[PDB]
DNA sequence: AGTACTTGAGCT
RNA sequence: GACCAGGAA
DNA sequence: AGCTCAAGTACTTTCCGGTCA
């Protein structure tokens, strides 16, 4: 998981910006642009590497307004969540029908429906719980999660976690 | 070759038979056209205009809804490097002025 | 402007030419297309989800797509289907339609040769495509059964097989939007001796289209992904949405729909009827009946000028205009939408000629100064001379017309109550008049030369003739005997470069036509260079001191 | 090379290209009278070796498809005994250069 | 895929249309208030600016040729010969 | 007034590249549209507003550019489409040559 | 019918002229590589003329006391006598004036010595007298070698193709050979001194004159020939009215490519 | 505008189909084991156990905060503190997911310290195996063979019982502390 | 407006 | 707006 | 019946009063 990822980026100009501070914008313009992104295809843009060597190439002027189109060729961390995947990760948030769990920059949420039958809902706890026979999951805890599925919003994965099956769970 | 020649020769003098002068490039360039193909080559609906130039320009002459349609049906891909084109297209040609790109270099940019 | 999009904005570097498989026109499909009526919710104006717009584009102007959400100026169409009841010819692949089936076994799909004949495997060799569908069918048009045993090629005496079937392949004719056979027969070896005679319909023509193997069709002309052959006949009709077929609508109370928005119904109709034919008691005649009705429609929609007799034509007599008649040019889309334009910022008139202008400029009447605009961007070079102009108003002449605020807005000065506390922003745009020296692009019709357009200087003048210098009178092939002629004026910086640094007048003096000057003197000009420049003319002091001063770069000597 | 007086019949005519690599000409008594080759309006032409070939096709950035052609049955063409790919280089006169370089490549 | 400075073959003049493309482009781009890398010495017409500009080779821009192939030589304003 | 086909040829004879496509595009009919990436027809339901875009049926939700061309190429286009020709618009190539 | 067959020819980077499919159509423009503007007429002096009073005009003999260059045209000229190693220099010039000649007779069978080439010479070396103020009598300041070597050289800086390789470089001489010999006709020796009377300084300055004026001279890539070529045939195809079919239906009659023409016609 | 990589593949027309992806270790296409950098030159799939990850970031992200000064010239819950500032300095604050991701990654590293980490890389980055898994193994903490090939089911006959539980002993000896 | 190609049909 | 018809440098 | 042709077809510029849903 959690992958470094060569990619590139095409960033247009205005001509008010040819000016030596370009390729310093430019760089900037990138980091806007792409850095926090999500995409389905690669997932979270988390952070751009190696600043300093960031591949400017050279800028084509458009035709009709005068602006520069640069390819900005750069790479980065990225992380992109899959089906099958092992994620460790906390609780955020819990309700009657399972949990949310934050893992890196994405959250998967896990049914009741996902889990052993003893560990059942407390509403009347707080903050609001799952109680099994010898476990506990609330707010704070750290939970085990297998990703089942996962769904691509905007600036966003979704996904739905189980902890069912064996080695999953509390920890 | 000698083709070419009696080709451009006749030409030359229709033109100079009126009294007026054309430079002989022109001429040249017309009567080279007809011959590279392999023979003499119509300047006309059925001669040159059915190379294998570009589907839409091709189309823009003569036998447009024809050419379209055949163009379809044996999935032609137009290039788009001809002039037509690119008029179609509302693109900038590559055309004298667009023979050819622009680019700014940040390196000069400092320089200056 | 048109609104502002996220999405990349890229060029056209290919176009690639294909044919709809049926699957994918009801999948781009936004609606069917069910009832031949427009709209008109019963009588109530307002459209039927079932012909225009049961989701397709728009009509109203007010009342935006319901699909994109978008109104008119933005919202392209959105393409429909109607579901054919029957297979169809698409009239112009009718043609390639028959000499397929000539080409391959109207039974099994085979080709109906190999590489187990030379000839044909050498026509298989040929690289261009088109021409070698064409070599492929004169050999192919000839063999007229499909043979299950060849002699192999290192001996005739062991015939080696090929395909299965061995089926006598007809002899096919057009008979106008039908296909029809004639098979040899046998009988006593013999026949014919009349030979069987029936017509090839659609369905059997498809299902042998279909049969014909990827790597055969791909011998032919074709594509297995762009176009194969089973797609030259229609299942699925692609319905174009109004901006294609916009109802042109005078006044309120009254339609006004478009050519093609009846051929469709006529089409739908007819679609109809054939359905219902069938799903009911068929009587297997008024079927085949519906059946070319049909085929009639969906031919004459796209070309209704068929060789064919006759001419599927509107009530009241006047044919109808198939889409293949919008496209043919000299007026028609490619030829005179395309390849030429009506066009804005453009002006013409009457010329007459001014010993007193210079070579390369002309004298553009102040009324068109006024109404012809350049787009000029503020800027701190120009900041103050263009508050003038603005504050100077657009009737008054050095002037302006528009102001474009940074948010794409458009000014007009000519109403505006803020026209006068008008404050021009770096980065907004001007339209201000055309003024002196604005180089513009002059042109006198026909325009067979480089030099039949040339860009002058402009120099705003009263009165309403276009006035240009005598000498530039012959490139244009220009007199003043009642010739008008045409301005078009530049509007990006970029533009007009091009035209003061490539095509003004001075640049085109001598010329490649014949490596000669193409203008020179003349006219009085030159009758009186002659009898100035006699041994007998003599010329007082008086008058000598006006030659010179009116010689405008005169030494003083 | 096979000259014949009046024809050579389509029985013989098969037995042509039979013995490859060995390739067969024929040409008509007739024709042969008059040297085309020699005629005013008819240019040098060089036959060019493979590596010949190749070296202007690399020169000129060119496919073969970019080449102007000779058809193979070109009277001159014939003379050369020129084969289908083999490329001939023009040498003319120009009433603009003096001398000008021109290549046609075979049909 | 570029052909390597060393190994340009074009003319090394710059052509009727290469210039008035440059002068075209910077002109636009200096009316767009894009930075001037000249003294305007009282100019004020982005033209006459950009004329200035490349009558000093001070127009940061480079010409890419392409050649009928599709490869090319990139070219600088600055190195272009202007006896145009 | 008419830019015609012969005003066109007067340009291309100048190599005045710009100013032809000037006078053909924002001089007259010019245009945008939006344009799938697999399938190369003018398909896509820009809500372009909600940012939104989708050529369904391609089933892309993320694959569109948006090109300016003139109405009158776009009309052309649908027009070929109407008459079961896909005229697939591409902003990439692949024989070059 | 014109235009539009040849609307996408234009000349490209490389000199080449092709079309949309980068078919070869000329291999230089024109055969020469000239932009059409910046031709004229001139005179191959070379061509014509008796054999007799060509040599009278181009030949130089320092070995001969009759026909050298007589002192007063150069200062060299008492010294210049009898000098072999210079002789050897003239007679390459000499010998190559005579091939020249004789190629130019190749090439224009009738005669005919005026054809448009680029560079106007005539002029060149008229302004080059009014600008120097060259004096129709006292001796010159070139030696032979100055005369003959500048010469040999300024033709090596008139380029028009310019790869380095065979192919290329041989397409250059070609494309040179015609002006070349204009040039060479123009600049011989005994012309430079006798007739002309040029400096030292004078001869430098029309040899860079020269150059320059043929660098301008090229045709610039982007060059839509196209429509050039088309539009300058069709236009003088509009102001027009054995007995053979000629004019505008002769015209066609070509175009066409037609089988059955009006007037065939061999001529024995 | 969006971002592009470096697989040219020219889907003409044919849509789908789009392999579901699982540690069946079938990624995306955008992530098969054959990967392109910038130099065009086929280089191997990157991927990053938690720590190989949050010492990748972290050392990005001081080298950019040593550029934006240079060009302007002219315990872990103790980590945190020391990363949220950071962010501070080199992102643009909008980019919550980065803050979010380095509370995470701070939080669940195996190993804190450099060396460590590349002790683990070592020994990992010799097994063979695909680098999800080579990934997973230095971020998911395990015993039971049973438990590891469980986790990562991908493995399996990959690697034998004993070897790999060999590996997960030696993994939990570098297991950095706190 | 005359030539193009291409269709068509009639005759031996 | 189709379409038809007539008349101009 | 087929196969030859002559005789058949459609197709090849810029401006500025009527009838048709
Ligand atoms: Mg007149
Ligand atoms: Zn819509
Ligand atoms: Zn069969
Ligand atoms: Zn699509």
């Amino acid at each position: 998981m959690f992958f470094i990822k060569d990619l590139s980026l095409n960033i247009t100009l205005h001509p008010s910006f040819f000016g030596p501070r370009m390729k310093q914008y430019l760089k900037t313009k990138l980091l806007e642009e792409v850095e926090g992104s999500c995409t389905g295809k690669f997932g979270y843009i988390l952070c751009v590497l190696d600043y300093d060597n960031i591949d400017i190439q050279r800028g084509r002027i458009l035709p009709t307004d005068g602006s520069a189109e640069f390819n900005v060729k750069y790479r980065a961390v990225v992380f992109k969540p899959f089906k099958g995947e092992v994620v460790d990760g906390t609780v955020v948030s819990c309700s009657q029908h399972g949990f949310e769990v934050q893992v890196g920059p994405m959250k998967v949420f896990v049914t009741k429906h996902l889990m052993p039958q003893d560990l059942t809902f407390n509403a009347g706890s707080n903050p609001p719980s799952y109680q099994s026979s010898e476990d506990v999951i609330t707010i704070k805890s750290r939970i085990r999660v297998k990703i089942e599925g996962c769904i691509s919003q905007v600036s966003s994965i979704h996904a739905i976690g189980s902890i069912k099956e064996d080695y999953l769970g509390a920890i | 070759e000698a083709g070419r020649a009696a080709l451009y020769k006749e030409v030359y003098n229709v033109i100079a038979s009126d009294g007026s002068y054309v430079n002989y490039r022109h001429m040249a360039l017309l009567v080279d056209v007809m011959t590279t193909q392999g023979g003499l080559t119509s300047v006309t609906r059925h001669g040159f205009n059915r190379s294998n130039t570009g589907a839409l320009m091709r189309c823009s002459f003569e036998e447009t809804v024809e050419i379209l349609f055949e163009a379809g049906a044996s999935a032609e891909l137009d290039d788009c490097r001809g002039v037509s084109e690119n008029v179609i297209l509302g693109q900038m040609a590559p055309i004298g002025t667009g023979a050819f790109d622009v680019m700014i270099d940040e390196e000069s940019l400092v320089k200056y | 402007g048109q609104q502002y999009s996220s999405a990349p904005l890229r060029t056209v570097k290919e176009v690639q030419f294909g044919l709809f498989s049926p699957e994918e026109v009801r999948a781009i499909s936004v609606a069917k297309i069910r009832f031949p009526e427009t709209m008109d919710e019963t009588q109530t104006r307002a459209k039927i989800g079932g012909l225009n717009d049961p989701r397709l584009g728009s009509i109203d102007r007010n009342l935006k797509c319901q699909t994109c959400q978008e109104g008119m100026n933005e919202c392209p169409g959105h393409f429909g289907h109607i579901d054919l009841a029957k297979p169809v010819f698409h009239v112009g692949f009718i043609a390639k339609i028959k000499k397929v089936c000539e080409c391959v076994c109207m039974h099994c799909g085979k080709l109906l040769l190999d590489e187990h004949n030379e000839l044909m495997r050498q026509a298989l060799a040929i690289k261009d495509s088109k021409k070698r569908f064409a070599a492929i069918w004169t050999l192919c048009k000839t063999k007229m059964v499909c043979e299950t045993d060849v002699p192999s090629e290192d001996d005739p005496t062991q015939l080696v097989s090929r395909g299965g079937c061995g089926n006598t392949q007809p002899t096919i004719r057009k008979d106008g939007l039908k296909l029809v056979g004639s098979w040899k027969k046998d009988r006593a070896t013999g026949d014919a001796d009349e030979p069987e005679l029936r017509v090839l319909s659609t369905e059997e023509i498809l299902n042998i289209f279909k049969h014909i193997s990827v790597k055969d069709f791909t011998s032919l002309g074709f594509n297995e992904v762009f176009s194969r052959p089973e797609w030259m006949i229609l299942t699925c009709l692609p319905v174009p949405p109004p901006p294609v077929r916009p109802s042109i609508s005078f006044n309120e109370s009254q339609r006004g729909e478009d050519d093609l928005t009846f051929k469709l119904a006529d089409i739908l109709k007819a679609n109809i009827s054939l359905e219902t034919l069938e799903h009911n008691g068929a009587p297997h005649h008024a079927i085949e009946e519906a059946e070319s009705l049909l085929q009639f429609h969906v031919a004459t929609y796209m070309d209704n000028d068929i060789a064919g007799q006759p001419q599927a034509l509107q009530k009241s007599g006047r044919p109808v205009k198939s889409i293949r008649a919008r496209l043919k040019g000299k007026e028609g889309r490619i030829r005179g939408n395309l390849m030429g334009k009506r066009v804005d910022f453009s002006a013409r008139t009457v010329i007459s000629g001014d010993p007193n202008l210079e070579l390369d400029q002309v004298g553009v009447p102040k009324s068109i100064a006024k109404t012809l605009t350049y787009p000029e961007v503020v800027t701190p070079y120009n900041i103050d001379r263009l508050t003038q102009l603005v504050r100077n108003g657009p009737n008054e002449h050095p002037g302006a017309k528009y102001v474009i605020r940074d948010s794409g807005d458009r000014i007009d000065l000519r109403y505006s109550k803020r026209a006068g506390d008008i404050q021009l922003q770096y980065g907004w745009k001007v339209e201000r008049h055309i003024m002196d020296n604005d180089p513009v692009l002059f042109n006198r019709q026909p325009s067979l030369h480089k030099m039949s357009m040339m860009a002058h200087r402009v120099k705003v003048i009263p009165y309403s003739t276009f006035r240009l210098n005598l000498s530039v009178t012959s490139p244009y092939n220009a007199d003043f005997d009642g010739d008008e002629m045409n301005l078009h004026v530049p509007q990006s910086e970029e533009t007009r470069a091009e035209l003061s640094q490539l095509c003004a007048v001075p640049l085109q003096i001598v010329s490649p036509q014949s490596n000669k000057p193409c203008m020179g003197i003349v006219q009085d000009t030159l009758c009186g260079i002659r009898k100035l420049t006699l041994r007998d003319t003599f010329i007082e002091l008086d008058q000598v001191l006006n030659m010179l001063y009116w010689v405008p770069d005169w030494d003083g000597v | 090379i096979f000259v014949y007086q009046n024809n050579i019949t389509p029985s013989a005519m098969k037995l042509v290209p039979s013995i490859p690599p060995a390739t067969i000409e024929t040409f008509n008594e007739a024709a042969l009278v008059v040297n085309i080759t020699h005629h005013e309006l008819v240019p040098k032409h060089i036959r060019l070796s493979s590596d010949e070939k190749r070296e202007l096709l690399k020169r000129y950035r060119l496919k073969e498809s970019q080449l102007p052609r000779i058809q193979r049955a070109d009277p001159v063409a014939l003379y050369l005994g020129l084969k289908r790919g083999e490329v001939v280089k023009i040498i003319r006169k120009s009433e603009t250069s003096g001398r000008y370089a021109s290549y046609r490549i075979c049909m | 895929k570029a052909i390597p400075k060393d190994q340009r073959a074009t003319t090394p003049y710059m052509t009727k249309y290469e210039r008035a493309r440059i002068l075209g482009t910077r002109a636009l781009q200096i009316s767009m208030n894009a930075p001037v890398f000249v003294d305007l010495e009282g100019e004020t017409d982005p033209l006459r600016i950009a004329m200035k500009e490349l009558a000093e080779k001070k127009i940061p821009l480079v010409i890419r040729r392409y050649l009928p192939d599709g490869s090319f030589e990139d070219w600088s304003v600055e190195e272009l010969i202007v006896d145009l | 007034l008419r830019f015609g086909e012969m005003e066109r040829d007067c340009m291309i004879a100048h190599g005045a590249a710009s100013f032809l496509k000037e006078r053909l595009m924002e001089a007259s009919d010019a245009f945008r549209v939006h344009i799938c990436g697999i399938c190369g027809l003018m398909t896509v339901i820009a809500k372009l507003n909600h940012n939104q875009f989708e050529c369904k049926g391609c089933d892309n939700k993320i694959d569109i550019y948006q090109i300016h061309i003139p109405y009158a190429a776009k009309l052309l286009f649908q027009e070929l489409m109407a008459m079961n020709i896909t005229p697939r618009l591409y902003t990439d190539r692949s024989r070059d040559f | 019918r014109l235009v539009k067959a040849l609307e996408d020819i234009m000349v490209h980077y490389d000199n080449t002229t092709r079309n949309s499919l980068g078919n070869v159509i000329q291999f230089i423009y024109g055969e020469d590589g000239m932009d059409a503007a910046h031709i004229e007429k001139q005179s191959l002096d070379t061509i014509g003329g008796s054999d007799a009073a060509f040599e009278k005009r181009y030949r130089v003999d320092l070995l001969n006391t009759d026909h050298t260059l007589d002192p007063s045209l150069l200062e060299s000229g008492s010294e210049i006598l009898g000098d072999l190693k210079l002789q050897v220099l003239l007679d390459e010039e000499y010998k190559q004036l005579v091939k020249d000649r004789k190629f130019l007779r190749e090439v224009f069978v009738d005669g005919e010595a005026n054809w448009p080439l680029p560079v106007n010479i005539r002029r060149i070396i008229q302004n080059a007298q009014q600008t120097f103020h060259i004096d129709h009598t006292k001796p010159s300041d070139l030696t032979i070698k100055d005369i003959v070597l500048g010469v040999k050289d300024l033709q090596e800086n008139l380029l028009v193709l310019r790869g380095k390789n065979e192919i290329i470089q041989n397409a250059q001489r070609d494309a040179v050979t015609l002006f070349c010999c204009l040039l060479r006709s123009r600049l011989a020796t005994r012309r430079v001194l006798q007739e002309y009377r040029l400096t030292k300084q004078a001869f430098d300055w029309v040899l860079s004159n020269i150059e320059a004026q043929f660098l301008r001279s090229v045709v610039h890539p982007g060059e839509m020939v196209g429509v050039l070529a088309a539009q300058s045939i069709g236009e003088p195809a509009t102001q027009m009215t054995k007995k053979v079919t000629s004019g505008v239906p002769r015209l066609k009659e070509i175009l066409n490519v037609a089988k059955n023409m009006k007037t065939p016609s061999l001529t024995v | 505008v969006s971002t592009s990589t470096f697989q040219t593949r020219r889907r003409r027309l044919k849509k789908v189909e789009e392999e579901e992806n699982a540690a069946t270790l079938q990624l995306g296409q955008e992530f098969q084991l054959k990967q392109i950098n910038h130099q065009g030159e086929e280089e191997e799939l990157i991927a990053l156990n938690l720590s190989e990850a949050r010492l990748v970031i972290k050392e990005a992200l001081v080298e950019r905060r040593r550029a934006f000064k240079r060009s302007q010239k002219k315990t872990r819950e103790k980590e945190l503190e020391s990363i949220d500032v950071l962010l501070e300095q080199t992102t643009g604050g909008n980019n919550k997911d980065l803050k979010n991701t380095m509370q995470y990654l701070t939080n669940f590293s195996r190993f804190r310290d450099q060396e460590t980490v590349g002790a683990v890389i070592q020994l990992l980055k010799s097994t063979g195996l695909h680098p999800f898994e080579v990934a997973q193994l230095g971020s998911l903490a395990c015993d039971t063979a049973d438990e590891a090939k469980t986790l990562i089911p991908s493995l399996n006959n990959k690697i034998s019982d004993d070897e790999l539980e060999r590996i997960l002993k030696e993994l939990s000896n570098l297991e950095t502390l706190y």
